[PDB]
């Protein structure tokens, strides 16, 4: 019959939980935000629409850091986002006590992707509107993650979600083939702020602002830091520069 | 309700005209087994605040992990984490004022005394302190212990009252300060040779200094001493 896509945790006939789909479309029609591992870190880049000149410019930040080591941007819902975070300070938080060393990537990954997963087992809640990238350095190297509204997350190279996501896997994907050595903390601030700039097309209608944060074991020490002055107007530089 | 196994000594400290000084010995006791020597009893957070524990190490290193906590939860969401809205000297006191009360009133305490010495983002030297009961205050010099006896009649001569901070400096404070260490080293069967001093200038900024040593003790007098009364030889 049909109906099948009115309660949360229902297998619809073809094994599809069709509320986990319509939380997806509401992260497609979100802002777009990347990330992208480089040889000894990884960065992440959002766009930040901007709504009016009202807005405070630098202000509604977006990027943001779990523990010190963690750094964590979404599309979709910006409120499931941060419950999503909230969740993840906890659980760092947790692991730190019990283990003292703050929490491996890995391991935190899969606690933001079991509580995620979670919210498709029931039906007396909904499922995330939000697709999570997010990252750091720990005991043995960088790691790039991203998770979707099902619970679902994989380690990655470089990813993108959100209106823009294929204009910037598109430009991950070229990174990536002409890169097989690494790309560098300094590079990949560079390259992100150009993808944020090339996927910002597929909603040229509104003007946006720039955000970049990076953790790097070299440049940052391997604690999550946020770009900003210099470094930033130099990124935004080499994106209007090849924006031409 | 708990009793306290290793512990820690005096903690003392003054402030003079542009901050604050604080210093501990490095030893852990055991009842009167002086079993640990390499502790660090003064924890800085940030670089505007040393907080100095005697008491439980066991508790001290609890309070160590909220401390770094409250870092890490304070950095959260806070674009001006190391600029405006970072931890003052006064709001990590308050807090651990408020756990100390919270804990006693439970019947169960932290077994410690406790002083938090720090600049103020506007320059104001901040000590302050607070033990096991919950109580506090604050005053031109402040010690734990036996500290609280010894030190104190030793660091007030310098700063006796509130005018006296303006007329110190770091040099004639730390000077004070290093003396009343070798004094507790003279007389506290608890105390060690060993300690860590800090500086807290609000031009400065946070000087830390490890592994000192007390040193120009007098001993030499002792070869006259024999006997405790009569004997001769």
């Amino acid at each position: 019959g049909t109906g099948y896509d009115l309660s949360n945790s229902v297998f619809s006939p073809d094994g599809r939980n069709f509320q986990v789909e319509y939380a997806v479309k509401a992260v497609e029609n979100g802002t777009t935000s990347i990330g992208i591992k480089c040889n000894d870190g990884v960065v992440f880049a959002v766009e930040k629409l901007i709504t009016s000149k009202l807005l405070v410019p630098q202000k509604n930040v977006k990027i943001q850091v779990v523990d010190r080591h963690i750094g964590c941007v979404y599309s979709g819902l910006i409120p499931d986002g941060r419950h999503l975070v909230n969740r993840g300070r906890e659980e760092a938080a947790s692991f730190k006590k019990l283990y003292k060393t703050p929490i491996p990537i890995p391991a935190f990954a899969d606690r933001l992707g079991q509580y995620v997963q979670a919210h498709t087992l029931y039906n007396s809640v909904r499922p995330f509107g939000v697709s999570t990238i997010f990252g750091g350095v720990d005991k043995n190297g960088a790691h790039l993650y991203m998770l979707e509204p099902s619970g679902s997350y994989w380690g990655y190279k470089g990813a993108a979600t959100g209106k823009g996501r294929q204009s910037a896997k598109a430009e991950l994907e070229k990174l990536v083939d002409h890169h097989p050595e690494g790309l560098s903390a300094r590079e990949a601030v560079k390259q992100a702020a150009k993808i944020i700039y090339l996927a910002h097309e597929d909603n040229k209608e509104k003007d946006f602002e720039l955000e970049i944060s990076w953790c790097s074991l070299s440049e940052t020490n391997g604690l999550h830091k946020f770009v900003k002055g210099d470094l930033l107007q130099e990124a935004i530089d080499f994106a209007q520069k090849e924006i031409n | 309700t708990q009793q306290p196994i290793v512990t820690g000594t005096s903690v003392i400290s003054m402030k003079y005209d542009n901050g604050v000084i604080i210093a501990a010995d490095n030893l852990g006791s055991y009842g009167s087994l002086l079993r640990f020597n390499g502790v660090e009893r003064l924890i800085p957070v940030g670089d505007n605040t040393v907080v100095g524990i005697s008491g439980d190490i066991s508790d001290m290193q609890h309070i160590e992990r909220l401390l770094k906590d409250l870092v890490t939860e304070n950095a959260y969401d806070n674009p001006l984490a190391d600029a405006e809205e970072a931890l003052e000297p006064s709001y990590i006191f308050e807090y651990l004022a408020t756990v100390m009360y919270q804990r006693r009133s439970k019947m169960n305490p932290l077994w410690n005394a406790i002083i938090v010495a720090g600049v103020q983002s506007n320059g104001d030297q901040f000590l302050r302190y607070v033990n096991l009961l919950g109580v506090t205050y604050s005053s031109p010099t402040l010690a734990t212990g036996f500290g609280a006896h010894m030190a104190n009649p030793l660091l007030r001569k310098v700063v006796d009252r509130e005018s006296d901070i303006p007329k110190t400096t770091v040099q004639v404070a730390e000077e004070a300060i290093v003396n009343a260490m070798r004094v507790l080293y003279y007389r506290d069967a608890r105390s060690s040779r060993n300690f860590s001093l800090a500086i807290i200038d609000k031009n400065t900024g946070l000087t830390f200094k490890k592994n000192l040593q007390v040193e120009n003790m007098k001993w030499d007098f002792a070869k006259d001493i024999k006997g405790y009364g009569t004997q001769k030889i």
